[PDB]
């Protein structure tokens, strides 16, 4: 959630969107964890998705 | 004009008579014009971002008197340019910067602002940009948005006769279709009761809407019905009579007044009696008290004394009711005028079925119709009804809707309110009733006046509009609670919401699709395309003339649902389709052009494209074939208002390229224009030997070629670039200049073909503005060559041509002329797994030195190394730990002492069977991971290559500028040898005597220094773009894209076709020894089967052959006189003879051409063959063709003697031989071909699935099961649906038996059915397998 909040302001604040490492300095933790945390956090895709 | 420079190189001999009054406009017009209107600064509501802005603005908060208005917008420079945007994969787009003004009104105003902060250009989204060629780049891929054809907004009156109720009687219904907002439908019924339904919802009695508009019953009868006046004067019932009321009725009693009996009882009132009453002016007659027994009273009637209602409005009076209202003192009684023929008593009967009474009642019953089940409320019903058709937000017809609405209602105003008014609804109802009464007609959906054409520009505006409404709710929500001066117009307006509306359209939408680029015609015929149910809409309509092509449409599930745009068609100002025409005043055909829309053209009488006029342009014949109203017949000499512009304008760019089209049946013609788009370009761009004259226009208008910006002389010619030194008359004063064209070189197309430009001009040659500088793929010297013409013979050859099959000589494949170059993009991704990251390292377990040879130290194949199937393009290895091997594998490693790695081999290797040369390598890296060796080398190379290109710019540019300074300095102060001695850099000091030339030196100075710095900034930006880490997907560490160029020639299985719709599949490639040859000994390239010609009626393919043969003759002849080196005189003489050809053609010709350098060059280009132009319907004729064959030295029959190369003996009968243009479509056999033994399998249900691009097995269908069931073959069927596919056990038990040499099957149960059992059992159903 903390990341979404930053990504919201920083979306228009930066005019593009914060770089994958941008919110990392803003956030307390080791800041490389953005990749790991962002991955497992994703919701699985419906296997019934028509393609 | 009167012939260009690349026209002096080669000229196409043009048959055909009709002079062209108008020349083909820009073929890409629609696409470019539309988008040009969308993004532009328009100071008004004309369609554009400005208009879409002005609709939703200004946005005010909820009652808070906090308003946010809109100032102006701008488009920032694109982040990446077109070329760079494709490589990286992002979209080609510009930032949208819009100035907003936030005003806050003092609470409890007089309206005034506490503070107003103007937020400078807040950024919302990046909107895509259209290429100069009219394409979009969504993700790294050129995509086209097809124009759409839909029903124009407005009102439409239909029938629905027949099928309903099968009683006949027809029906008449009206439909109001707004551009935005709910639909309003009116319809009759078998009882002549008018009904209304909003959208498709429940049917409701029509009148219920009028009540919601606050109209009482009295005013409804007063609106839709006339008044029959009844007077009680003296005593017992007089009546007012309008003498016309008696038409269509029989006297019900004695009609007498003024002491004279006009009509008796039982005598129908005809035109004679009516005349008597009309001319004798009989106002009042005596009627019986019983005639009002049926007459419905108009208004309300009350008893003056008792104040009680005697009879309500819309009630049928009776003899007893008349008594009760007479003694109350009523002199007059108004009743309805009702006639079952002329003016129908419909509304009257509609009111008796109306459950409501007052406005609130109707509003209750209306609100409960749209949103039923929930309790109605007064404020809710009022809000809903006003929000449907009366709200500026939820409803708009815009301009086209309002115009056709008013136009179809016979109004004056062509523009009006964008919502519906009570006047509007009433009028529509009136028109529907008038049609049911017999006066007026119903429209038809298929008419092109009711069909409106959208396009990229209009569509994008809608999506941007949708983005602004979903952002509107937010802005109001925040401005609700807003603190005064802290927030500004940034914290409110977001980016993601608006950007995603537009992004979701271009990214995935049925109208946004990959450009079909295997072929220039394919591009240009894709960019002009339309899109729209039963056979009525698919079928061709009379209004399609000159607008939609009748013969170019796909043949398949959607026929006539696509079409294509005609040649001269243009989008009307309002968005209809209009076509060019010639105004015929008095008896002269005037060349003033006039554009008429679908409805505009209707009433005029238009002449025919093919007609005979002369001199002053008076019609030669006393009557000429013409079409007037929806039909065509012979029309008198001077009647015609207009005439067709050209003979072509009926067809499309596709159909207009088929020679002798008038001679081919439409089915094969369709297929031809359908197949011509599939012609893959060739290795040697050839030229059509037989042609139309559009090929030049198609080549140029499509961006595939490179056209001169300004005229001049070629300074430098390289296979890379072309630099033109501009003529001074065309040159601007400052910067001097030269035009530098950077040519596109070998690169991948969307269809994996090769798109490569070649310079068509030579060093130091005069070129004029609008001349072809370089040909593109499949274009030759400015014309459009989609293939290569070749010598063809019609005769059955030992069945090898059997159906459509084509038998091709070896000479063709040896000449490498039909060879084709394919560029395939292969990728290698180094991802991240929980076990570890994947490495691109060159260390691969279990590979020899020969395998790793072709790889560099880094693991990537060298550029230029030729590879075949199986070679390793990119070494890649992924971690898989603790293999957990088995006893015998462990002994194996023990004996042979191999250390089994902790990494598994993922390396990218060349797909099976495809073999080519590596033309390129790209390395994308995550930002922050160290670029490997090769990747760094690439970056260094790109840096150096970039510097060379930019420096080349500056070098040629600076010289171009200083070369002008040299010339201006010599005027007023000429020193010739003196000036070029001193260093060029020191020239800028010298001034001049007072003149503009001093100011000219000033101009060139300013621009010089600008270039110096502009070069600098451009270099810096390029360098940063190279070194910047490309953004990748989540999880991907690095990506390697390899580009292979395979050169495929031709082999049995390829599809081939002529322009006439004759398909074919090359059967055998025959030696030159066995080819039929003529007495002269020249073999023939292709042997077609004649049997295909009569059945499919395409006779042009024969004509195309004949004229072709003749054409080659004129070529061959020149080849002899040029090999004789006779002289310029003899050559000149013979060519002139050819270009005249006996009489009356439009070609004109030479002796204006320079007799030496220009003429000799032309002949050299003609020696291959003499290009001929057959206009579409103006094309040549047999006689013209036969005469050219006389000049050819070749027989009139077009047939000669041929000898079999095998026996050498003659062939009985002459056979037709000639030159037919033939295309290679891309179905090429080494794509379609697939075979699989044992591949991968799907996880969910175990079934064959290709995962390696080793394709999944063939799909065995139900119909095929029946086929096996008809044969007695049980075991083939079991093995088909059990062991060969679905049995996860049976498959392995089978495979082992196949190698053992035991053919058996131990079938077991297919896993599919085994799943159905559990799926059933997952429910409450117990399903068991019984017995034994
Ligand atoms: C986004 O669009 C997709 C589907 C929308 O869905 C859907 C429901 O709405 C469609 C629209 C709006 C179309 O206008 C359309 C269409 O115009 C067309 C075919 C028929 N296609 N063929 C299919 C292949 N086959 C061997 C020949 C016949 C279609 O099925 C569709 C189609 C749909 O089915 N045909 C033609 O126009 C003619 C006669 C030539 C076509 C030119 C080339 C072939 C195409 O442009 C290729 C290069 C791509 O553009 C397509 C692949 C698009 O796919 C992508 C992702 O780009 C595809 C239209």
């Amino acid at each position: 959630n903390k990341l979404n909040r930053i990504s919201r302001q920083m979306l228009q604040e930066m005019g593009r969107e914060p770089t994958p490492e941008e919110l990392a300095e803003r956030m307390l933790m080791p800041e490389d964890k953005i990749r790991k945390v962002l991955k497992i956090a994703k919701e699985p895709i419906s296997m019934e998705t028509p393609i | 004009m009167v012939y260009s420079y690349t026209e002096k190189k080669r000229i196409r001999k043009d048959f055909g008579k009709r002079p062209q009054v108008l020349d083909v406009p820009y073929l890409l017009s629609i696409q470019l014009d539309s988008f040009q209107k969308f993004i532009e600064q328009d100071p008004e509501g004309q369609y554009g971002l400005e208009a879409a802005f002005r609709s939703v603005f200004p946005i005010q908060s909820y009652s808070g008197n906090s308003e946010l208005q809109y100032v102006s917008y701008r488009l920032g420079e694109p982040v990446f340019d077109v070329q760079e945007c494709q490589i990286r994969g992002v979209t080609y787009s510009a930032p949208l910067r819009v100035k907003l003004r936030l005003v806050i009104y003092e609470r409890e105003a007089p309206e005034g602002t506490v503070k107003d902060i103007k937020e400078q250009e807040v950024y919302m989204g990046e909107i895509p940009l259209m290429t100069d060629n009219g394409t979009f780049v969504i993700n790294g891929t050129e995509r086209v948005i097809v124009s759409q054809l839909h029903r124009s907004p407005g009102v439409f009156f239909d029938s629905d006769k027949g099928k309903t109720h099968s009683s006949g009687k027809v029906l008449y219904n009206a439909r109001i279709i707004p551009y935005r907002g709910s639909w309003l439908d009116f319809e009759f019924d078998p009882k002549d009761n008018l009904f209304v339904r909003i959208d498709r919802r429940r049917k409701l009695p029509a009148t219920i809407i009028l009540r919601a508009l606050n109209y009482t019953t009295e005013q409804i009868l007063d609106l839709f019905f006339e008044k029959v006046i009844f007077e009680i004067r003296d005593n017992k019932l007089q009546m007012e009579l309008v003498p016309e009321r008696l038409r269509g009725e029989t006297a019900s009693f004695d009609i007498e007044a003024n002491g004279k009996v006009y009509v008796e009882k039982g005598r129908r009132i005809t035109a004679r009696h009516i005349r008597q009453l009309e001319k004798d002016d009989v106002k009042l007659i005596e009627v019986p008290v019983e005639y009002i027994a049926g007459k419905v009273v108009a208004k309300d009637y009350i008893d003056e004394s008792t104040g009680e209602l005697i009879c309500a409005a819309n009630m049928e009076l009776s003899l007893d009711l008349l008594a009760k209202l007479s003694q109350s003192g009523h002199k007059r009684i108004e009743t309805l005028f009702t006639n079952d023929l002329d003016h129908g008593p419909y509304i009257s009967e509609t009111l008796r079925v109306d459950p409501t009474n007052d406005r609130l009642s109707a509003l209750v019953e209306i609100y409960r119709m749209m949103r039923p089940g929930e309790p109605p409320t007064r404020e809710a019903a009022e809000s809903l009804f006003e929000n449907l058709f009366f709200s500026e937000d939820r409803y708009d017809l815009s301009a086209v809707g309002r115009m056709k609405f008013n136009r179809s209602l016979l109004r004056e105003e062509i523009e009006g309110s964008g919502i519906l008014s009570k006047d509007d609804i009433i009028d529509v109802m009136k028109k529907l009733i008038d049609i049911r009464n017999g006066k007026g007609e119903v429209d038809d959906i298929d008419h092109l006046g009711n069909r409106r054409i959208r396009s990229v520009g209009e569509m994008a505006e809608n999506q941007f509009r949708v983005g602004l409404v979903r952002v509107e709710r937010a802005v109001k929500e925040r401005l609700s609670l807003g603190d005064l001066d802290t927030l500004m117009p940034q914290d409110m307006i977001n980016a993601k919401p608006i950007s995603a509306a537009v992004k979701e359209f271009f990214g995935s939408s049925q109208l946004s699709q990959f450009m079909d680029q295997n072929n220039p015609l394919s591009e240009i015929t894709h960019k002009r395309r339309i899109l729209a149910a039963g056979f009525e809409v698919r079928d061709v309509h009379p209004t399609h003339y000159g607008r939609v092509c009748p013969i170019e449409t796909p043949e398949g599930p959607n026929i006539g649902l696509i079409n294509s745009l005609s040649v001269y068609a243009q989008t009307n100002e309002y968005g209809f389709l209009e076509t060019p025409y010639r105004k015929v005043t008095d008896g002269v055909v005037t060349d003033e052009i006039h554009y008429l829309s679908a409805i505009e053209e209707g009433n005029y009488v238009i002449a025919q494209a093919n007609s005979n006029l002369d001199e002053e342009g008076h019609f030669v014949e006393d009557l000429v074939t013409c079409r007037s109203k929806g039909e065509s017949s012979l029309f008198s000499r001077d009647q015609v208002d207009y005439m067709d512009v050209s003979t072509q304008q009926v067809v499309s760019v596709g159909a207009s390229l088929i020679p002798f089209l008038e001679h081919d049946d439409a089915n094969r013609a369709l297929m031809g224009a359908n197949m011509q788009r599939q012609a893959v370009p060739t290795l040697r761009a050839d030229k059509p030997l037989v042609g139309t004259g559009m090929e030049r226009a198609v080549a140029v208008d499509s961006g595939v070629t490179a056209v001169a910006k300004r005229g001049g002389v070629v300074q430098y010619v390289d296979a890379s670039r072309i630099v033109i030194k501009v003529n001074e008359d065309e040159m601007y004063p400052g910067e001097a200049g030269i035009d530098i064209y950077n040519l596109t070189k070998y690169t991948r197309s969307n269809q994996n073909t090769c798109i490569n430009q070649m310079p068509c001009v030579s060093l130091g040659e005069p070129v004029e503005r609008g001349d072809v500088l370089a040909d593109g793929p499949s274009t030759d010297l400015g014309e459009l060559a989609l293939g290569q013409n070749m010598r063809v013979a019609f005769m059955p050859w030992n069945g090898y041509n059997f159906e459509d099959s084509i038998l091709v000589s070896e000479r063709v494949v040896q000449e490498d002329r039909f060879t084709t170059i394919h560029i395939q993009e292969l990728a290698c991704v180094s991802r991240d797994t929980k076990l570890g990251p994947e490495e691109i390292t060159a260390d691969i377990p279990n590979v020899g030195e020969a395998a790793l040879s072709k790889l560099d130290e880094s693991g990537i194949v060298y550029i230029g190394a030729e590879v075949t199937g199986g070679d390793i393009l990119v070494g890649k290895v992924t971690p898989k730990g603790e293999t957990q091997l088995t006893p015998e594998e462990k002994l194996l490693r023990a004996i042979f002492g191999e250390k089994a790695s902790d990494v598994k081999d993922s390396s990218l290797r060349v797909p099976n069977g495809v073999s080519g040369t590596v033309i390129d390598v790209q390395v994308f890296t995550r930002d922050g991971v160290e670029k490997d060796k090769r990747a760094l080398e690439i970056e260094e190379m790109q840096l150096k290559q970039a510097k060379k290109d930019l420096s080349e710019e500056l070098q040629i540019l600076e010289a171009g500028l200083f070369s002008r300074i040299r010339a201006v300095l010599v005027a007023g102060g000429v020193e010739a040898e003196k000036l070029d001695k001193l260093p060029r850099d020191r020239w800028l000091e010298l001034g001049l005597t007072d003149e503009e030339k001093q100011n000219q030196l000033e101009q060139l100075a300013e621009q010089y220094d600008e270039l110096k710095h502009e070069f600098e900034k451009k270099l810096e930006a390029k360098r940063r773009k190279i070194t910047q880490g490309d953004d990748l997907a989540p999880g991907v560490l690095k990506i390697v894209k390899v580009y292979l160029a395979v050169k495929r020639r031709i082999q049995p299985g390829d599809k081939m076709a002529g322009r006439h719709g004759n398909k074919g599949v090359i059967s055998k490639i025959n030696p030159i020894e066995d080819m039929p040859y003529d007495e002269n000994g020249t073999p023939v390239d292709i042997v077609l089967n004649p049997l295909g010609v009569p059945s499919r009626m395409n006779i042009g393919q024969i004509l195309e052959t004949h004229l072709g043969m003749a054409a080659k003759g004129i070529g061959d002849k020149i080849n002899a006189m040029l090999k004789q080196q006779q002289e310029v005189a003899k050559l000149r003489e013979f060519i002139q003879r050819a270009y005249d050809l006996g009489a009356d053609v439009r070609q004109k010709v030479d002796l204006s051409t320079f007799s030496d350098e220009e003429v000799m060059r032309l002949a050299e280009n003609l020696r291959k063959g003499m290009p001929i132009a057959t206009p579409v319907f103006d094309g040549a004729k047999e006689a013209e063709i036969k005469e050219l064959l006389k000049l050819g030295d070749l027989p009139t029959s077009g047939q000669i003697r041929l000898y079999d190369g095998r026996t050498g003996e003659q062939f009985e009968r002459p056979v037709t031989v000639g030159y037919m243009y033939m295309l290679k479509l891309n179905h090429l056999v080494d794509d379609k071909m697939h075979a699989r033994s044992t591949g991968s399998y799907s996880l969910v249900t175990q079934q064959p699935l290709g995962g390696k691009a080793q394709f999944g097995g063939q799909r065995f269908g139900e119909m095929e099961v029946w086929a096996l069931e008809a044969y007695g073959a049980a075991y083939t069927l079991q093995e088909m649906l059990t062991v060969k596919s679905d049995d996860v056990n049976g498959r392995t038990k089978m495979y082992k038996n196949i190698v053992d040499g035991n053919h058996q099957m131990e079938p077991g149960m297919p896993e599919s059915f085994n799943v159905l059992l559990k799926e059933i059992r997952s429910l409450g159903i117990n399903i068991e397998l019984e017995d034994e």
